[PDB]
């Protein structure tokens, strides 16, 4: 009564293999599960995992949408399997799973996005190939926690709230006077618990080069400058920086 | 103390029991089998005709085996109590 | 410090906590459990618990703790007596020996459980475990060790039961009550093997390894 | 030290009561060998470690209307420790039936006040399983599950739901199932031996199993169980894990079902 | 609970006796100050008020409970009992209306009744402990 | 952070000891001849210290009784 | 992780198609090209606001109890003992701010010629696309529309 | 005594396979449930899951409607399976489930409704294609809570409510006057507990263009603008915005 | 019972092999596992591992991409195994797991990203091979923790926020005066818990050499200098340095 | 133990290869040679800092509580007790410095002749190598360039 | 805190703890008496 689970796994492995087979660009999907153990030694229960070896259609390569598809198949098929632990390997290596340096892939993603936006918007003005821009982006990958606990000021009794108040007022008439006053307030209170997003843009630096038509006019240059400011999403409070120049190409 | 060691000591217990009780069971079986082979061939029999032979057999068995089974058991028990401090870990 | 003020109130309550905690925190649980189980085997008790097994366990635990008691005395009582230590560093000076002794005896997995349930963080070294963690781990480990010893002690006497029952059944002694026959054989099993000396010696040796 | 504490000393009592129920009922914890003071002190001295970070506030009413709270904790303890006894009963069945095969128990067959077989083979395998339990993480998972019950079913007006004591009732159940699934090879082989030596009676009705059979079957059983002693070590794994799962299940069945 | 609902009355009465006690000792201590106007309270009416309402002591505020080392300090606190003036005999030219004989017989009476309350609580609590053993 | 009622008992014992030590040093200073300190002040502080000490003794007695009772439940 | 960028694409693309579709009848099918940049807030924000109401104005306060004593002698000595306990109006919100919301937009619009467009014909384009891009001048939303010959 | 629950799971697997296959554009569908475990250590009890491999009919593709239909079929067939987690994949990638963006479709739906309404109203006036409109909708997706406990002010004795009143009055005649008063009220109280709906329109921006018949007259335009204001549900307090223009189309 | 788990082992490393030879340039794959124990409780601890050996394409080796593929494959195959443990050895030596130089690779990658970006932005202006640049980047590989606990100053009662205030005023007129003021405040607060990101750029030093056409003009050089300042993402607060020269190449 | 040497060797190779790659276009394929010496900090560093803010100025302090007593009689006898419990702005860091960080460079570069290089041309070369090494003065970095005919 | 309050609190808590312990003793005794019968 131990070979039943091993047989279960060696059957489910072929099961998932065959499922991946009925997908087009798959000719062999040899697969590996890892459901670790009920740790009575350390109280966090590190999650299970899974790796896949896939043989694509010869000369057919998976765009990353297919990679996400297979990741989700494997993750949701195995019980309690987070998709973060799913690993893909091609018929020739080349991890389809990036799981330290994906930050740079992400940075190139954002920069390419802004670059393509600039080119697309400015091409109709000057033509398909008379414009180029490059974007160097600063990204904030630090994990940010925050808890603000605003209280409103009740310095003014005209806007304060009282739960209790005891007030002694006395005076004799050579006048001998006294005043005692105890007060318990209740306070307006706002409690934000903001978990700031990671990978957020903090500073863009855009350089734009345009060919000549013979140089462009001052207005034609400045309006393109405004356009690229608009398309870069220029937020000056972020310290974004932009420079555009015109000069002949090769 | 690992499950490997507890199974080892359990099987050691079963094998010391086997060694200690093997001659007696053996002689009982041999004597009963001989009296039953002879039981037929003049198949006369009342119920047993065999108990008293088994008693004399096990009497001889305890005498002839005697010291060595006692010594085997004593060796086993002394070795267990002497390795008691070390089986903890 | 205290001035024959709360002192001699804390001292007398310390004496109150002596019998239970200080004999259930050092030793005398393992030995007494082993003796109880040994009496579970060998048939009937026939050893006067309130006097002889208790007394033997108490003498044996004193002999075991003579080094620990000596170190606690030398580093607490001689200094706590009149000069440079008085019930403030006396506690830790007397606790370090007892902590070292208790740590040398703990099963390494109990500390894990009690640190994981006390919500305490990672522990760098052997010393990092505190008393609040050390005590339940020590008692759990002592129970575990005592029962490992005690059941290993049973196994041979149940072997005796097996052999005698099987021989009586082989001879056909239909329903002769094999326990009565086994009891004297268990007794010589436990006296020919020089039982009491070997047991006391094995406990004392195991209790510092 | 006043009731400014001495009713915050009501923070210790309920968790202490639950831990003490488990200790008095658990397999290893509740063995008569332990001096009673050790078990009690272990309960107190576990709750002292667990009592902070347990937000508990109740009242030991005079003529307690909140005794139905005390009941609750006791019950949960009875849930956790006693159920873990099933794993032992299983082997205490299996080995017992093995004796019922060889020769050891024909006194228990046709009639008495003396059973005499519990001492023989059931206590071999039951204390072997005792050691198999302890050797892990035996002693501890019960305590960790008790803390988990503190966090999942802390203290409440709806302590226990019906339809949930059947789980433990028809649970064993797996006592018979697992006792068999362990003792099956031995039983089957000795069935073969018994039927073979019976077939010998066809050649001669004089062969008298009382004379031939029992010495043969005793040696066969002893030798065979020696050969099949290690098979217990994996089985106990099963024998504990599943029962833990059951406890785990019910412990995690109760909150989402309340 | 139902332990502190049966013992509540004697507890409240005995605390009120202690409060009247330091009122009377304030009368005694200010025996010869000028213009003191001896004070006292009505015990029956105040006890009924305590049972119906509660404590509701008026006037008192402690500091806050931040991290250690912040020098706790407290305001001047006084029980909610309304002090009543004692009707004086024998005017005395300095306003002091503290008559030794009245204040002192009241002091002795209050002491005796406080001891009676202690005896009653002791009896009830011994009864509880005698049930439970 | 935490109360750790053993720490509360330690605080109570420290309070009792400090109060007695203060009364003792005041009697010290007064009988030594140090000006300032009055006799009625000395006696009043000694009285208060005595009451606090009997406070501690009564708490001791009842804690010991409570512990001797919680060690009587059978398990 | 990177799904944030895909979501940004989807939002900005929907906006883009909306401007394209709304201005195409005005100027022609391919006479206008637009690109939109979206600024998203992928931060998890929750809030617990606890506005009370001011009961300082006793004409609008709500008293549960009040102990008021007035004493005076007539050389006049007056005393006024006044103790009040209140009940207070109170609101307790719990907003759990949505994740993935738009906080600022940047819309750049280029329009072809017919000859450049006349002033009113372009201010109408300005305001129409401003309307179509969900313009919230609080968000700092920015618009930039220019006319030029295409290529 | 372990393979029977397994056999149930794998038989119900084939069950859902045969069902979900008999659906038109399906030739195969290999499904896999995931019941995580009745675990040993925690209370969170990770949810179950599912995964589906569907092979479409060649030359046929899936709308969203059939996606929702099969997701619901899977989730509703399995007892105790949330519909959200049910992952759904085609025979070549394309995770057609959304296993965060449903907001966009829902917003598009509200916009489609309002735009169809405005076209339907303006059509009898200007014709079938002499008008266009596009609507940009701001939606509130934050989870909303509120709990208000309004009180009625009992400051006025003419409308207050007394449970008890102690009133001691004394005066001498040199005149010493004393007036003590205790009051306990029963206070009127109103408790609202609201959970505002998530998915509410908070700002509409409606842009409408109309063809020339030649320019439309002033009244002929203002009435169109009022009809737009009417159909968009224009409320100023929401900050809604409206703009309509007339010009030649192309 | 001691064979069942060892049989499981010598089954599963073998089956990991028969996965691995399905990778292309894998000829023989021999792998081993190691799970010592999860138990060492003082502040330190110790971890499990696994080791791999491989035989390659005759005349071809594996680059680090293939190394990552096999590493993550193995790590997520067998539970309880971070990718840091796995050892990779050619069919002749050549350690492919250093188990602290990945940071060198990361720095080279960042330099390459920015350098290629500079060359791309300057190729149109000068030509394909008229320009060269190389970058040196200082990288923070120190683990940063932070917990900032800002508060607000309520020295002013105009913005102070009181919970309780007891106030006694008592004075005679020989004017004896007395005043007591006990105040408990409620304080605004912010808790920024932070974890600064490892591997961030902290200083850039960019050098550029450009060819002659004949030397370039002052405008022609200042604008190239501006563009490279832009494209390196030059932020002055880091102390970044930029050097450009024009000189005829070889 | 030795791996530090290989690591520093690779770092030196990286820097010097970068230098050669920059200076080869300037002067030729093999007319330049550079050797880079790096000192590395392989010593494990740990740190924990908890700056506080100075609240000496009351206008920027933060008060959790404050009891203030004021008295005076007029022989002018006054008294003024103020117990003030503060709340402190606090900032805490926990650095775990990277092992194997570059600490100092000493870099000598030799260049071949064309005839000796002009002073400006050579100064450009040295400024380029300063740039390429990432020369940081505070690190005590050192640089040295010479020109002479090769062999 | 009032002294009489402190002693009344002392005694109330002591009685409550005594009552809880006695109730648990009765319940534990009942459990063991049920578990010590013959079946």
């Amino acid at each position: 009564q131990f070979s039943e689970q091993v047989n279960y796994q060696r059957a489910l492995e072929g099961e998932l293999a065959r499922t991946i087979e009925t997908l087009g660009p798959v000719k062999s999907a040899r697969v590996h599960l890892a459901m670790p153990k009920p740790s009575l030694f350390v109280r966090e229960q590190k999650s299970p995992s899974a790796s896949v070896t896939v043989t694509l259609e010869p000369g057919r390569a998976l765009d990353e949408g297919q990679i996400s598809a297979v990741v989700h198949l494997v993750s949701s098929a195995v019980a309690g399997l987070p998709p973060g632990n799913v690993t893909l390997v091609d018929q020739s290596g080349h991890l389809l799973t990036q799981s330290n340096d994906a930050q740079l892939k992400f940075a190139n993603d954002v920069e390419s996005r802004i670059q393509r936006r600039i080119e697309a918007i400015l091409s109709p003005i000057v033509g398909n190939g008379n414009v180029h821009a490059q974007v160097t982006a600063q990204l904030d990958f630090a994990n940010k926690e925050q808890t603000e606990e605003h209280y409103s000021p009740n310095g003014d009794a005209s806007k304060a709230t009282l739960r209790s108040r005891q007030l002694n007022i006395s005076e004799q008439v050579p006048r001998s006077t006294q005043r005692n006053e105890t007060s318990n307030y209740e306070v307006d209170r706002t409690i934000r618990h903001t978990k700031m997003n990671v990978g957020d843009i903090e500073r863009l630096s855009v350089a734009v080069v345009v060919n000549y038509k013979l140089p462009l006019t001052a207005d034609q240059m400045k309006q393109i400058e405004d356009l690229t400011r608009e398309a870069m999403g220029f937020s000056d409070k972020r310290g974004d920086t932009l420079n555009v120049v015109n000069s002949p190409f090769s | 103390m690992t499950p490997e060691s507890v199974m080892m000591m359990g099987t050691e217990a079963m094998k010391v029991a086997l060694a200690l009780a093997a001659p007696l069971l053996l002689v009982a079986l041999i004597t009963g089998l001989i009296i039953s082979i002879l039981q037929a061939a003049t198949q006369i029999n009342e119920m047993t005709l065999s108990f008293i032979p088994k008693i004399v057999a096990v009497f001889i068995a305890i005498i002839v085996a005697g010291p060595w089974m006692l010594n085997l058991l004593l060796d086993y028990v002394r070795t267990l109590f002497s390795n008691l401090p070390y089986i903890i870990g | 410090s205290w001035s024959l003020s709360v002192q001699t109130l804390v001292f007398i309550t310390s004496l109150t906590f002596l019998p239970a905690i200080l004999l259930m925190m050092t030793s005398f649980t393992r030995i007494i459990i082993v003796f109880g189980l040994l009496r579970n085997a060998l048939g009937t008790p026939s050893a006067p618990p309130n006097q002889v097994l208790l007394g033997l366990a108490l003498f044996l635990t004193f002999f075991i703790m003579s080094p620990v008691i000596d170190k606690i005395y030398v580093d607490a009582y001689q200094p706590f007596s009149e000069q440079k230590i008085s019930m403030q560093e006396a506690l830790d000076k007397g606790a370090q020996p007892l902590r070292a002794f208790m740590l040398r005896q703990t099963r390494e997995a109990d500390l894990a459980l009690f640190a994981r349930l006390a919500n305490s963080g990672p522990l760098q070294g052997p010393e990092a475990v505190p008393m609040r963690i050390l005590l339940p781990a020590y008692v759990t480990s002592e129970l575990k060790t005592a029962f490992q010893i005690g059941f290993t002690i049973f196994i041979p006497f149940l072997i005796i039961d097996l052999v005698i029952a099987s021989v009586l059944m082989a001879l056909g002694m239909m329903m002769v009550p094999p326990a009565t026959i086994a009891l004297p054989f268990k007794l010589m099993l436990f006296v020919l093997v020089d039982g009491w000396q070997l047991l006391m010696g094995s406990l004392a040796q195991s209790f510092y390894s | 030290t006043s009731e400014q504490w001495l009713y915050w000393l009501h923070l210790y009592f309920w968790p202490l009561l639950r831990v003490l129920a488990l200790i008095s009922t658990a397999p290893i914890l509740s063995e008569r060998a332990i001096p009673k003071r050790v078990k009690l002190g272990l309960g107190i001295m576990i709750t002292l470690v667990i009592a902070p970070s347990l937000p508990a506030n109740d009242t030991p009413l005079f003529s307690i209307a909140a005794l139905w709270l005390a009941m609750q904790q006791i019950l949960i303890g009875i849930a956790l420790g006693f159920t873990m006894q099933f794993a032992f009963a299983a082997v205490r069945t299996a080995g017992e039936f093995i004796g019922l095969q060889m020769g050891l128990s024909f006194a228990t067959f046709v009639d008495p006040g003396s059973h005499l077989n519990m001492p023989v083979l059931a206590r071999i395998m039951d204390m072997l399983a005792m050691l198999l339990f302890l050797t892990f993480n035996g002693h501890l998972w019960l305590i960790s599950l008790l803390v988990d019950t503190f966090h999942t079913l802390p203290i409440g007006s709806n302590p226990v739901n019906s339809n949930a004591f059947m789980a433990l009732a028809r649970a064993g159940g797996l006592i018979f199932l697992n006792g068999l699934m362990l003792a099956l090879p031995v039983i089957t082989l000795l069935l073969t031996l018994n039927l073979a030596l019976g077939l010998l009676n066809r050649m001669a009705p004089q062969l008298s199993i009382f004379v031939i059979g029992f010495p043969l079957t005793l040696t066969v059983g002893i030798m065979l169980m020696a050969a099949l002693m290690p098979l217990i070590a994996p089985f106990c794994e099963h024998l504990f894990s599943e029962i833990f799962n059951l406890l785990a299940d019910i412990v995690s069945e109760m909150p989402i079902n309340n | 609970d139902r332990l502190d609902a049966a013992l509540r009355f004697q507890q409240e009465a005995l605390n009120l006796r202690a409060q009247r006690q330091e009122i009377l000792a304030a009368n005694i201590a200010n025996a010869d100050t000028p213009g003191y106007q001896a004070r006292d309270i009505d015990f029956a009416s105040e006890l009924k008020k305590v049972m119906v309402r509660g404590r509701e002591e008026t006037g008192g505020v402690a500091l806050t409970l931040t991290s250690s080392h912040h020098i706790p300090a407290q305001a001047v606190s006084s029980p909610a009992v309304d002090l009543l003036y004692r009707v004086p005999d024998q005017p005395s030219l300095d306003g002091n209306t503290v008559d030794m004989d009245r204040e002192r017989t009241q002091f002795a009476d209050n002491s005796l009744k406080y001891q009676m309350g202690l005896t009653v609580l002791g009896s009830q609590l011994k009864g509880m402990m005698n049930v439970l053993q | 952070s935490t109360v750790s009622f053993a720490g509360q008992l330690h605080a109570a014992l420290d309070r009792i000891s400090d109060r007695q030590a203060a009364a003792r040093v005041q009697a010290e200073k007064f009988t030594l001849g140090e000006p300032g300190i009055a006799l009625n002040d000395v006696m009043a502080d000694m009285q208060k210290a005595s009451v606090s000490m009997q406070m501690g003794i009564q708490v001791r007695n009842k804690l010991v009784a409570a512990y001797q009772e919680v060690m009587s439940m059978q398990v």
